[PDB]
């Protein structure tokens, strides 16, 4: 929550190929072992697939080319080959990791992606253009004024009631 | 300006998808 | 030869680059109309008054926005859970105004969506597959429910289903956690589990495949042209890769066994993307997270703060602060 | 908007100096089979 | 023999304004002496017109016609006050309650977004003298008030309010705040409009008028940022007098 | 030229006792007997040329005159500020806890 | 005092207000400084001076509060006006100038007196040219900024070609795969005592 | 820190009398304010009319004073507006409406005290979070 | 302000021939509230498209 | 309107038939081992 | 010097897109 009031790190792109990094291995995690034991062999006559495995057989116990066909079909594109498929799996999560680390970097030095300049000008002049962006930065703003007395108490911050920011009512 | 780059790129991108479907290398077996 | 049979025979039929099948035929129409309203929308629609407060939110590219910024912004709040289809309003002015673009395109995803899912289902039993990839699929799916569909029909408003851009989503998800401390909610540190680990398990098998390819090529060429499509022999050394990790660990926490492993990296993530999916559809009826506030009090009663309270400190700030104009009465109660 | 104006030459550039090279390689690669 | 709410809920007829007989060309008398209210005010507006800007000097621009993209949520309704006879038989209406605002926000051609306050905030409005009967050849002009579309506690998008908010750009905290006066400091206006209401209709027997209403004022002003345009607004009223 | 007029209203006797004539209604709460009977009648009749002119306000009991000369020096007038009696703003200011 | 050093105690040469993407000189920001202004005393009604709380550089946006020399808020420029009981407005704050351009003059009037409070924040008040470069108003990082950031990162990467480049110098005989003719009798467990020395056998 | 007889100590009434809980009256009493009270005035606040706390300076410039045993435990069988011009009983819990507010069937004389007792010293621990609301959490 | 001021080099081919409102409700003849139908500037450039 | 609502009911029912109708035309023999 | 800041872009692509057409013609040509 620090991160998201004060470096406003959603919106850092480094973060957000960490993220698509990390989901995008958890769903290349999912589909492949899904597509594993849906193009099974039948090589055993027991409906629990698992015991027709012998670690020392040398062939592959699913159909590449049947689970080729199905995801040329269904999604356009589909691997050919397991040696790139499965570094593309090493590939995806550990450049995604690599890629957040660097975003951390800069903000080891407060570095940040926190604003997109166009945007605080044209809002500045004009009161009546209001994006995602601008909302978002209001709730940093609540953050920051409403946790930083207690979450660095050695800056003895004292906010009285009248300077905290808030909306109607709340 | 900022408004014609984001749309042409993603427009590359959906042409890019275009030819990586119907336009792939062939998956020949053996 | 008849006209029916050869129709269904074509919309079915394994010889088609795509698969059409009967599912497709539902999911093709309306994710065209999903995609087409998207783009168009998100390039030229006008601001939107999401919260229902005659205060316009603009989401559009061409009325200032980037594409980190820009969104389709989720339907008005005056409207709550009414359908809202064009033929409704007065006028296109009025349905864009109003937010009408994000109705028409949540329902005809979703729709097209779970069809998608039945594809996989369809051509699965075409090709004489096993059936489940669509169960795995099942995970995203009730994902996309829950952010769209369900947290709006039990808050009751489109105007809280989660946005369609980039920092909308971010929106959505700070308000969340000031209305629901998503974070302290077991299903959603399920969610997290499920995704790391995920993350790792994806670059454990990569790893462990590669580190096992077989000797077939030479260093100026690459690995990857060891193996050919549609060979019958394995193209790594399963008992190489059980012996690297059993003793990176112990023999006994590896798999011997490739189709228990593969079904392990198929359920992890599935299952912990099923229930984080389930944290955002009961955090939909005020279910939420763990409340540890004031939890600690000393002998005297003096509340001793921990780490819940700091969050809670954090909460606070986006609880006043968002949809500012939008409350008049002290408690915000949906 | 009052938007950084090399921004654009950056995207450009950043877009076709990559591209160029991929599409270089790649060409020159199916002039040999 | 009424409706019920669930006759009418989601219909759009609650947007309505009760309407009279096509017979009801009678006419209600007045007594110097007894006193009268008007129990409900309805008024139900039909068109929305905008004053265009034309840029020179001696074209003045005309007032062109509008798209709603607010909805059934435009009538002012239940409004009461009282009627008075004056000394030289003029009645008086002066509002004291009622449902008697609504935001509204109509399109121009071109995409521009309009809001305005309709409202009769405070209307005081008059008759001709010597009337002794309300007929279908009388008429009302009066003014009212129209405050701020928005009240003091609002919020711009940066943040910036009259009552509450910030008071600069904190978004550019080294930027030169002279530009910025304009959107930094709110200002609550107040202005005045014009209405006239013609009746046409009238039933004798139960004290029920209605008729035709013509209302100039201003639009929103975003709280000063920008300037106002003007709105002439006309639609359909009824009315309801009670001895009181 | 551009004031912002609520803060402008903190430089005067606004900023330091009940403003008969602007002041929102649980101001009226730091003082006994005067929430919310006294006050509901003071907004009400505002607003007033003086502070005395408080007493002049139809149907006081003696008790209620009484508490109110008790206040007096509690209370002042200004000009009404619009912005403040607006939205029915001193009746509910968007302020609770 | 001289202009250099007060111009050393000024946040916007803080190498930590700065962002990735607002690029350029930090002029391109709060502009070309011309001046010191002054150093401002803020005073209340009361005669007490008052001190700005300075802006901590984890803050983009800092509130204006202002404290005696025991750090009692005496007054602030409030959010909420209904219940403000420290506007400078009710406390009288002044703000008077020493050294500098405005040397020796007072202000009184509220808007003026929270206008230099806003700045004060940032420590020394500068005149500065914002029109020469159309300088936007945002405060960038030095050289000091970007050095440390390009070589903190270009230090973390070329650890990945550490690891890379020593990985292909110990594995070379394996670059291209294992060995096709691998055993399993050496992979498995407990075959040999000492684990790939063949030597060892049982 | 600890609950001592200083803190357990509040006025018995107007007059100066004083009365010295037990911890057994003051978690007594805490827990009858929980059962009975806390829906609306969770921490000194009353989420249905914000504008009336339970901070001791409130109750203490309430008509009749209500900052004292006497006042609170009165409160409780029959309520009043804060100036004390009309009795509220059908619409806040009181002993007066227990048919309307059941609750406060089962509270007998003594659980009263605890309950007014408990309001009393918790603002001595507390502080400003007693009756301050969420700026204070 | 007419368009051969804005450097406008289709939109007079389009008007030439009967073109002459948008969909968002001004005509190239100054009239407002105008509906063009399909047949508007923006409809002309999309059925170019598709 | 009126035509544009017209228009989306009739193409909706159009193709929720085809998918009905498509479905109940033997759709379990449509495999490619046992057909029936 | 008010210039055109339009013609870095149109210089530098005036430049790239017809040199890299020449290279990737004379590359492919080299390598048959
Ligand atoms: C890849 C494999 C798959 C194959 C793919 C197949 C390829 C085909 C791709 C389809 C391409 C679709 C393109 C999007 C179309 C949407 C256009 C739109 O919505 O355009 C609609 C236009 C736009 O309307 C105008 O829309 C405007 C909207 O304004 C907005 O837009 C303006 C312009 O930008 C300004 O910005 C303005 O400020 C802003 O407010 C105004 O409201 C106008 O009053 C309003 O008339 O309307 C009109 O007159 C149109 C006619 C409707 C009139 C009403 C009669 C109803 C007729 C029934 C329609 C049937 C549809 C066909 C289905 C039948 C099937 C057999
Ligand atoms: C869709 C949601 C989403 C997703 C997928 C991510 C994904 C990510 N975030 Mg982001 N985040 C999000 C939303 C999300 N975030 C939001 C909304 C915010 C608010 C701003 C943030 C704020 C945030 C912060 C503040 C940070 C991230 C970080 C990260 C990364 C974590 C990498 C990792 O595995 O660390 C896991 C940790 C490690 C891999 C370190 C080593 C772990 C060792 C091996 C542990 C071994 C354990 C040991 C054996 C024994 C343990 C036993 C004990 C438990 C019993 C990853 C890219 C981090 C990042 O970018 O880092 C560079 C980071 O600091 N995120
Ligand atoms: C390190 C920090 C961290 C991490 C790792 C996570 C991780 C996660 N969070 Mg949490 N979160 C965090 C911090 C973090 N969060 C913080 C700090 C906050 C509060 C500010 C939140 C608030 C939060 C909320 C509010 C939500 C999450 C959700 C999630 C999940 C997002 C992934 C997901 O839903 O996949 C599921 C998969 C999908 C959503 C994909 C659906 C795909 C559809 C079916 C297909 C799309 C097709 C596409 C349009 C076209 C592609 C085709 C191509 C040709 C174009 C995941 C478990 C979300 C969740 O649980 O949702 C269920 C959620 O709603 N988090
Ligand atoms: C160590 C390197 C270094 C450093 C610290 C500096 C530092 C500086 N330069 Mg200098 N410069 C350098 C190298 C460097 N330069 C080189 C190599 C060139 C030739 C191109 C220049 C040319 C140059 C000019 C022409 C100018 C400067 C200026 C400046 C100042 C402002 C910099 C700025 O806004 O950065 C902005 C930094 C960024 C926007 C970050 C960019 C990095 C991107 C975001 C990363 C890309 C991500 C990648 C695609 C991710 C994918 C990976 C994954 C797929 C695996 C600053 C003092 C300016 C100045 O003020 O001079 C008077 C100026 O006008 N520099
Ligand atoms: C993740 C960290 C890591 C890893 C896995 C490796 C792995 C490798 N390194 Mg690299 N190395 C590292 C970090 C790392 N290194 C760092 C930080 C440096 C110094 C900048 C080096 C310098 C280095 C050189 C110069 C060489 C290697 C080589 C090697 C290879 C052989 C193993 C070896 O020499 O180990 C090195 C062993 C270690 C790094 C562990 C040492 C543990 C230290 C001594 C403990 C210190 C305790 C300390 C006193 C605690 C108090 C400090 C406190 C006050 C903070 C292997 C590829 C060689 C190579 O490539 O051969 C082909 C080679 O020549 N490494
Ligand atoms: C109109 C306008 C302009 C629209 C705007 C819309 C809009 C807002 C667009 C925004 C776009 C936006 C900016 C997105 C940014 C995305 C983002 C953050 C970029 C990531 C950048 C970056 C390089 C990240 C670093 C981390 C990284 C490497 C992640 C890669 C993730 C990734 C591509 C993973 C693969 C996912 C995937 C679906 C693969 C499926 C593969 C597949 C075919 C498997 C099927 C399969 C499985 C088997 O097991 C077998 C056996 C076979 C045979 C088989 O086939
Ligand atoms: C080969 C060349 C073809 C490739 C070029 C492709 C373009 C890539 C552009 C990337 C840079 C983005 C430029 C955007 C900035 C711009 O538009 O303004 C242009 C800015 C200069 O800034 C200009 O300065 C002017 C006064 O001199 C004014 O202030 C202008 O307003 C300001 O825009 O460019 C830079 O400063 C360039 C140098 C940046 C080098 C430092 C990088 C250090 C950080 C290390 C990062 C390593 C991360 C690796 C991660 C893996
Ligand atoms: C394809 C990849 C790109 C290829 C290289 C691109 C550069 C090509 C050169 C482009 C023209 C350079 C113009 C300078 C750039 C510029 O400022 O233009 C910019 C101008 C536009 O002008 C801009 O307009 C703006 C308002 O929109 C503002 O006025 C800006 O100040 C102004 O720069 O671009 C054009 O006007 C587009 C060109 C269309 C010209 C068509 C008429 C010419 C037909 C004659 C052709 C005969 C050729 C015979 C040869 C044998
Ligand atoms: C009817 C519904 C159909 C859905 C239509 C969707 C089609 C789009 C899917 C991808 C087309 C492009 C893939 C090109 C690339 C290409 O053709 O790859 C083809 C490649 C083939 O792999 P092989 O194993 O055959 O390659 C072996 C060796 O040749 C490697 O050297 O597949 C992969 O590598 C799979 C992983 C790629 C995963 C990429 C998918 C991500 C796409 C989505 C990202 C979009 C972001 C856009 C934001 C605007
Ligand atoms: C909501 C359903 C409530 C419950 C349950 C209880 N209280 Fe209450 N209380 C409520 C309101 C709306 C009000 C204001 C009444 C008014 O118009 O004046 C109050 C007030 C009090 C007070 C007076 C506070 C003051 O400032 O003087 C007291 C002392 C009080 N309430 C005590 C109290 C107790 C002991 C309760 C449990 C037995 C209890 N309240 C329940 C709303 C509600
Ligand atoms: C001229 C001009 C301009 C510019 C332009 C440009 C820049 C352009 C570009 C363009 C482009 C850049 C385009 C592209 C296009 C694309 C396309 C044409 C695509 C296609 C696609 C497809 C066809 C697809 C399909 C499919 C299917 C069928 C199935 C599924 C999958 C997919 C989706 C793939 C401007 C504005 C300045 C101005 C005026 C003039
Ligand atoms: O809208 Mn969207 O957000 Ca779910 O809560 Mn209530 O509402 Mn609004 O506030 Mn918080
Ligand atoms: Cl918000
Ligand atoms: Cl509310
Ligand atoms: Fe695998």
């Amino acid at each position: 929550l620090f991160f998201q009031g004060f470096h406003n790190w959603t919106l850092n792109p480094f973060h957000m190929m960490g993220v698509a990094g990390v989901l995008g291995g958890a769903l290349l995690c999912a589909i492949h072992g899904a597509t594993v034991e849906n193009t099974l062999f039948q090589d055993g006559e027991g409906a629990s697939t698992f015991r027709a495995f012998n670690p020392t057989q040398a062939e592959e116990t699913y159909s590449m080319v049947t689970a080729n066909r199905f995801w040329s079909q269904i999604f356009g594109i589909a691997f050919s080959n397991k040696r790139w498929l499965h570094f593309f799996m090493l590939f995806v999560p550990v450049t995604g990791l690599w890629m957040s680390a660097i975003g951390v970097v800069g903000l080891a030095l407060n570095l940040r992606s926190y604003d997109f300049i166009s945007q605080e000008i044209r809002a500045a002049e004009d009161p009546e253009f209001e994006t995602f962006y601008t909302k978002n930065l209001l709730l940093n703003e609540g953050i920051r004024a409403w946790m930083a007395p207690q979450d660095q108490p050695h800056e003895n911050f004292v906010f009285p009631e009248e300077v905290l920011p808030r909306g109607n009512a709340l | 300006m900022e408004t014609i780059t984001y749309v042409f790129i993603f427009a590359c991108i959906i042409a890019l998808f275009f030819f990586a479907i119907f336009f792939r290398e062939p998956p020949r077996i053996t | 030869a008849n006209l029916w049979e050869r129709f269904c025979n074509w919309v079915t039929s394994t010889d088609n680059r795509l698969y059409v099948g009967w599912f497709g035929v539902i999911m093709i129409p309306t994710l065209l109309a999903a995609t087409i309203c998207f783009v168009i929308a998100f390039i030229a629609a006008p601001p939107v008054d999401i919260d229902g407060i005659r205060e316009p939110v603009s989401g559009s590219l061409l009325y200032g926005n980037n594409i980190i910024t820009g969104a389709v912004v989720p339907s008005s709040n005056a409207i709550g859970l009414h359908f809202y289809p064009i033929w409704e309003a007065a006028s296109l002015d009025e349905w864009l105004y109003n937010g009408g673009p994000y109705q028409l395109i949540i329902f005809h995803f979703l729709l097209g969506a779970s069809c998608y899912m039945g594809r996989q289902w369809e051509l699965s039993y075409r090709l004489g597959m096993r059936p489940w990839i669509c169960v795995a699929y099942s995970a995203p799916l009730a994902s996309a429910f829950a952010v769209f569909l369900i947290y709006p029909i039990g808050q009751g408003s489109f105007s809280d289903g989660m946005p369609l851009g980039i920092s909308g989503t971010f929106n959505f998800m700070i308000v969340f956690q000031a209305e629901h401390n998503i974070l302290m909610h077991p299903f959603h540190q399920l969610g997290v589990a499920g995704v790391f680990g995920g993350a790792l398990f994806c670059a454990m098998h990569g790893s462990l495949v590669t580190s096992s390819l077989i000797r077939e090529t030479t260093e100026t060429e690459s690995a990857n042209y060891g193996y050919k499509f549609g060979q019958e022999e394995e193209t790594y050394n399963i008992v190489a890769a059980h012996g690297y990790f059993g003793r990176l660990i112990f023999q006994y926490a590896s798999f011997n066994n490739s189709r228990s492993l593969h079904f392990f990296l198929a359920a992890w993530p599935v299952v912990g993307v099923w229930f984080t999916a389930l944290g955002i559809s009961t955090m939909a009826f005020n279910l939420n997270g763990f409340n540890f506030n004031h939890s600690v009090i000393d002998a005297k009663g003096n509340v001793i703060n921990t780490w819940a309270d700091i969050i809670n400190r954090a909460n606070l700030g986006m609880e006043v602060m968002h949809e500012r104009n939008a409350h008049n009465f002290p408690l915000d109660l949906a | 908007m009052e938007v950084n104006q090399l921004g654009l030459i950056a995207t450009a550039l950043f877009v076709l100096v990559p591209s160029v090279f991929l599409i270089i390689l790649y060409v020159q690669t199916e002039s040999q089979q | 023999q009424t409706l019920t709410y669930d006759d009418i809920v989601g219909t759009g007829l609650a947007n309505k304004c009760p309407t009279l007989d096509d017979t009801a060309r009678g006419a209600y008398p007045i007594d110097s002496s007894q006193t009268y209210r008007i129990a409900r005010l309805c008024l139900q507006p039909t068109t929305f017109l905008v004053k265009e800007e034309p840029k020179n000097k001696r074209q003045e621009a005309e007032f062109v016609p509008t798209k709603l993209v607010t909805r059934e949520t435009t009538s002012l309704d239940q409004i009461q006050g009282e009627l008075k006879v004056n000394s030289d038989g003029s009645l008086t209406f002066v509002e004291e309650d009622g449902i008697d605002f609504q935001p509204v926000t109509v399109q121009m051609a071109g995409g521009e977004r309009i809001p305005l306050l309709f409202t009769v905030k405070n209307l005081v409005a008059s008759t001709q003298p010597n009337v002794t009967s309300i007929t279908t050849s009388t008429d009302f002009k009066g003014e009212f008030n129209v405050p701020s579309y928005r009240t003091a506690n609002f919020l711009d998008p940066k943040g910036r309010g009259l009552a509450s908010g910030y008071d600069s750009a904190i978004a550019l905290p080294q930027a030169k705040e002279e530009e910025l006066a304009r959107a930094n400091v709110k200002r609550f206006s107040l202005t005045k409009g014009q209405i006239s209401l013609n009746v046409a209709k009238v039933d004798g027997r139960t004290g029920e008028i209605a008729g035709t209403f013509e209302s100039e004022q201003l639009s929103d002003d975003d709280m000063g940022a920008h300037e106002p345009h003007e709105v002439k607004i006309q639609g359909v009223f009824y009315a309801s007098i009670e001895p009181a | 030229e551009l004031v912002n007029v609520v803060d402008e209203k903190l430089g005067t006797a606004y900023g330091e006792k009940i403003d008969l004539n602007n002041t929102n209604i649980a101001a009226f709460i730091q003082y006994r007997g005067l929430y919310p009977t006294l006050a509901k009648l003071i907004v009400k009749n505002a607003p007033y040329e003086s502070v005395e002119d408080v007493l002049n306000i139809p149907g006081l009991t003696e008790r209620q005159k009484q508490i109110l000369r008790e206040n007096l020096e509690h209370f002042t007038v200004t000009e009404v500020e619009t912005a403040l009696v607006e939205g029915g703003d001193r009746y509910n200011n968007g302020l609770y806890k | 005092i001289p202009e250099k050093l007060a111009f050393y105690d000024y946040i916007g040469n803080n190498p930590a207000k700065g962002g990735l993407f607002r690029t350029g000189p930090m002029n391109k920001g709060d502009g070309i400084a011309q001046a010191w202004k002054g150093h401002a005393v803020f005073r209340n009604k009361e005669g007490e001076e008052l001190f700005v709380r300075r802006m901590p550089a984890f803050f983009e946006s800092f509130p204006v509060i202002l404290t005696d020399k025991n750090g009692v808020v005496k007054a602030d420029i409030p959010f909420r006006r209904a219940e403000s009981k420290y506007s400078f407005e009710q406390q009288g704050v002044t703000v008077s100038f020493y050294g500098g351009e405005l040397n020796g003059q007072t202000f009184t009037d509220p808007p003026t007196v929270k206008s230099y409070a806003r700045k004060a924040i940032f420590g020394e008040i500068f005149e500065f040219d914002t029109e020469t470069l159309n300088s936007d108003g945002i405060f960038r990082t030095s050289p000091r900024g970007w050095f440390t950031f390009a070589h903190a990162v270009f230090a973390l990467l070329f650890f990945f070609g550490h690891i890379w480049h020593g990985a292909r110098t110990l594995f070379r005989d394996v670059f291209s795969g294992i060995d096709p003719e691998l055993s399993p009798e050496q992979v498995e467990w407990g075959f040999y005592q000492k684990v790939g020395d063949v030597t060892t056998r049982r | 820190a600890e609950l001592t007889p200083e803190v357990l100590t509040v006025p018995l009434n107007s007059e100066g009398k004083t009365i010295t809980l037990t911890e057994k009256q003051y978690l007594e009493g805490k827990r009858l304010f929980q059962y009975a009270c806390a829906s609306c005035h969770v921490g000194g606040i009353t989420k249905t009319n914000p504008s009336l706390d339970l901070r001791t300076e409130t109750l203490a410039l309430a008509t009749p004073p209500r900052d004292n045993i006497e006042g609170l435990v009165d409160y409780m069988k029959n309520p009043t507006t804060y100036d004390g011009e009309q009795e509220i009983a059908e619409v806040h819990p009181s002993l007066r409406s227990a048919d309307i507010f059941p609750k406060m069937r089962n509270l007998t004389e003594k659980d009263l005290v605890a309950i007014a007792g408990h309001i009393l010293v918790e603002p001595k621990i507390l502080g400003d979070k007693w009756g301050g609301g969420k700026v204070y959490y | 302000n007419p368009m051969w001021r804005q450097g406008m080099f289709v939109l007079p081919f389009m008007a030439r021939l009967g073109v002459t409102g948008s969909w968002s409700g001004w005509s190239i003849t100054g009239e407002t509230g105008i509906d063009p139908g399909f047949w508007s500037f923006e409809g002309v450039a999309l059925a170019h498209i598709v | 309107m009126e035509t544009l609502k017209i228009t989306v009911y009739i193409v909706v029912t159009f193709f929720v038939l085809l998918f009905v109708f498509g479905f109940l035309s033997g759709d379990p023999a449509r495999n490619p081992k046992r057909k029936d």
